[PDB]
């Protein structure tokens, strides 16, 4: 339908694989756009690269909450591809769940690490392999509806998607004369295994909650992705698009 | 090819925004209904889009004009399912220095205007168990700009009005969404300050008709979708 | 620079809470509605020296006159207090044009004529202060509540744009987004964190916060009780 | 008056020796309130009650066993729990995103974020388990909603600061616990004074008011979201900026 929008481009998805980060990396592929697929498990990212002009896709194993780890991926991806990645879109996240009165430091630590740090980390030196090639680009942070409205046993993870926006949003302005956009992705509940760690009846409110009436599919999130890869949305940086079928908007 | 059951009415689709709209989802396979007061500036409009598509001459400040500028849409191209609204109008001018009558006239054709506009395509839409719709604000709508007071309220009024219908009629196939765009190159901002302006915005310039037209379309096949806006500004918000 | 405020729709509800409260903490008050005899018995348990006057906000001239009667009677005007407006819930489709340019014309364009009146008092004296009583589904919508939440978020943006305009003479403005407020609940008040629906003089109490705060303009003030966060 | 609107509160506030701090726990004090004036600098939260029965506390709140020490060291001296509590304690390591360390990032997180986190965990601990409803109040930034340059990790910080809020205001809204946000411009204090001053002169210009805010206005609706005034105000975040990025 619309494949060679991306024809040109090196797409770097981290946490590509499952769920979100795994849709991307079908989209991506969808349009032309070869995807350097992270991942956490490398098992799980070279699945993704097997369900996809120049060379092939590409399976990388990072961990987005160590430094190092966040260097040596991108040096990796330029060492494979000869080139930064035009595309870079950050799904590695987790879920730590606790209430507040009961929730220990390392529940907190760990999802600020992978899910705000890691961003951070993920962004920091995707733009840092731009600048120094003088390479346009669009970095794309999986933000969370949650980061803007908080929400029950998700101190740790509101917080860290909170963060995500307001790092997004001056990452957006810095890099702007850099030819560099920035956005954030707001996804509602969708159908991946993240959500299936939410019982069944809690989904069942969540539904009936949900102004559309259903979970989205991860397919939902990878059209908006796709449009904020491409230069359809050329002018778009520092914004924050929501795909929650209606929920809490 | 096939049947083209995916109409759009782009109202204010004679020039600016409306009209690159019009002319990005005409290539993209929609049939279309370019609306405008001057019905000799929409004719030539939908003369460089196609045969299939048609101009209608229509004021969304009256209630009469959206309902009968309706009523030969469906008798002529069939029922309307994706709707456009950038119709709309601006003065800038200081609140102690603003006629009654110019208030009045920004509310009936920014807002009201919209609201008539949605509420006849909710007959359509309904029809087809399916239905998607824009409205185009303003980056000023929602944070305000100086001198621009009336339109600030005109364009406010549309996110919070397509939000709660958004809710409304989610169960009913029907999405309602808003393009926020930023400084846009049209006959609105034509005596604006680009240069004394743009060197605060990101991406250092003003936006293009296509850009916020790719927005729109984007919003319209966008599934899961609702209830947003979208801002096109460039990075604007975050120093306006 | 005394403290004189002018509170329309001040006879009942928010702004009958807001004209109380600030009676208590000495201000002058002046209670405006359409309905004078609902305006008078308002102004009348609010203690002494508080007046009442008669006005339809929706109308450019009725505000006006309404204004010189309270410079005449009252004086400058310091405080603004927009708390008027309608509300008729009803589907988009089942609304007639009047009732939307009705709800329009008061709840948005009323206080557009409110604020514009009391600009050319409050510019030539360098001081004043202004708020705008709205809605939390003017932001976030709300089903069956279309032409209200248009109304009460168009005055949003405008609060916000006057307030970027007149900010340098020493006038602020600001927008009160109350949530659900007691003057049905119970498939609703649960879901609430504070788990009730809110009181008018809670409501007004931001108001008086907002007016009295020296360095707060274009804020909108969300008093839902955390109904914004599920809404 | 308002001088009697908070007699009956204990007020803990962290950051209490300089700025904000100092402004908020002169104001409570003004209002009836005992203050709980702790910092990270034991001499400036001292003289902060000096210039004020009132106490000081030294905490890092960065740091998790600082956290739960602090609010023991409350209880055990008013033997109560603090009824309102003040998160001021925050500080600022700008740095381009090219070229900020990793140092610089976590350094910024765990005392604006974390330590908020920490505080505000502590002391609904503190009010749950005695039964005792409250006001938590988390001093953010106007950063945290549209970001700024030179400041990724204190607008991550201060944007994570709001959610955080949020979330706790909807957790401990059936215990009587109101949370809320304050998120203040620039402000007249030493860490304005930090930024070069041919920036502040280009921001006074951007500000709507033309003029730094002071801090005893921050500390105006500190007092009033820690009063009853605000009795139905949760979740909320309240700006202070003079009209900045409103
Ligand atoms: N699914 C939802 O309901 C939802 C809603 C809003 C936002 N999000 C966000 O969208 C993103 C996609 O999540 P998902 O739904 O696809 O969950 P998922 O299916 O569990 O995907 C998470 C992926 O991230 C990888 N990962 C985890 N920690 C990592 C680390 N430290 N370093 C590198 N990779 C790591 C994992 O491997 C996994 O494949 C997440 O960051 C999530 O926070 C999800
Ligand atoms: N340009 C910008 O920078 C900018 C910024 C923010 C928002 N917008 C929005 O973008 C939309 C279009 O862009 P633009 O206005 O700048 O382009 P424009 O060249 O001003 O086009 C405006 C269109 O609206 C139509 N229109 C005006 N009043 C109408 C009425 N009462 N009834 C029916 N149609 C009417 C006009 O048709 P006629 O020939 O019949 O008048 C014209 O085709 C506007 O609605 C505006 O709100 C633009
Ligand atoms: C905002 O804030 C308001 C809070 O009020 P509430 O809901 O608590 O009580 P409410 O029942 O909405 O009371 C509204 C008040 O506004 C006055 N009012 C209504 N339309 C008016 C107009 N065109 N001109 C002047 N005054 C008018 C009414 O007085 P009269 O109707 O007696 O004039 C009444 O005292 C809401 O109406 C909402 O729109
Ligand atoms: N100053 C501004 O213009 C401004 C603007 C927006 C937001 N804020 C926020 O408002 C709050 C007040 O800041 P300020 O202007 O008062 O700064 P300040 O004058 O430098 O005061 C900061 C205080 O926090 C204490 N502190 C620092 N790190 C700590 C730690 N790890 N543990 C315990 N105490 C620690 C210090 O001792 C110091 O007294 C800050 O959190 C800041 O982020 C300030």
């Amino acid at each position: 339908q619309l494949q060679n929008r991306l024809r040109s481009a090196l797409a770097l998805v981290t946490g590509a694989g499952s769920g979100i980060g795994r849709a991307v990396s079908v989209r991506l592929a969808g349009e032309g756009a070869t995807v350097a697929a992270c991942d956490l498990d490398r098992a799980a990212a070279q699945e993704t690269v097997r369900l996809l002009p120049r060379g092939n896709h590409a399976a990388f194993q990072a961990d987005v909450s160590e430094a190092r780890a966040a260097r040596c991926l991108l040096e990796q991806v330029q060492a494979c591809f000869s080139r930064p990645p035009s595309v870079v879109v950050s799904c590695a996240g987790i879920t730590q769940d606790e209430f507040l009165l009961h929730m220990s430091e390392d529940d907190w630590d760990k999802v600020i690490a992978v899910n705000l740090k890691g961003t951070f980390l993920v962004t920091q030196a995707a733009a840092q392999a731009l600048v120094s090639n003088g390479c346009r680009g669009s970095i794309i942070n999986i933000s969370s509806i949650v980061g803007k409205v908080g929400n029950v046993g998700q101190t740790n993870y509101a917080a860290s998607k909170a963060g995500v926006i307001g790092l997004t949003q001056t990452a957006a302005r810095e890099l702007g004369r850099h030819g560099i956009r920035c956005n954030s992705v707001l996804p509602g509940f969708i159908a991946t295994p993240m959500t299936q760690k939410v019982p069944q009846k809690v989904v069942d409110k969540i539904t009936e909650m949900i102004p559309m009436g259903h979970l989205g599919d991860p397919e939902d999130v990878a059209d908006v992705v796709a449009f904020l890869a491409s230069e359809d949305s050329g002018y778009i940086t520092g914004t924050s698009v929501e795909v929650t079928g209606g929920l809490f908007m | 090819h096939h049947h083209m059951d995916k109409v759009c009415a782009v109202f204010g689709g004679s020039r600016g925004i409306g009209r690159a709209v019009a002319q990005l989802m005409a290539r993209k396979g929609y049939r279309l209904a370019v609306i405008a007061r001057n019905l000799e500036g929409a004719k030539a409009a939908a003369g460089d889009l196609g045969g299939d598509h048609l101009a209608f001459s229509c004021d969304v400040a009256k209630e009469h004009d959206v309902q009968n500028t309706f009523e030969e849409l469906e008798k002529h191209l069939g029922r309307v399912n994706f709707l456009v609204n950038a119709a709309g109008i601006n003065r800038d001018g200081l609140l102690v220095r603003t006629k009654t009558e110019d208030m009045v006239s920004q509310l009936h054709t920014n807002l009201l205007g919209s609201m008539l506009t949605c509420k006849a395509a909710m007959r359509t839409m309904i029809q087809q168990q399916g239905g998607s719709i824009v409205n185009v604000g303003s980056i000023v709508g929602l944070k305000g700009n100086s001198g621009q007071s009336v339109y600030s309220a005109s364009k406010g009024g549309l996110v919070g009005f397509s939000r709660a219908l958004a809710k409304e009629v989610a169960r009913k196939k029907i999405r309602v969404n808003v393009v926020a765009p930023g400084f846009v190159h049209t006959d609105m901002t034509k005596d604006l300050k680009e240069e004394h302006l743009k060197k605060n915005i990101p991406l250092g310039r003003f936006g293009e008709t296509i850009e916020v037209a790719h927005a729109v379309v984007f919003l319209l096949e966008s599934p899961y979708i609702t209830g947003h806006v979208l801002v096109v500004d460039g990075g604007l918000q975050l120093i306006l």
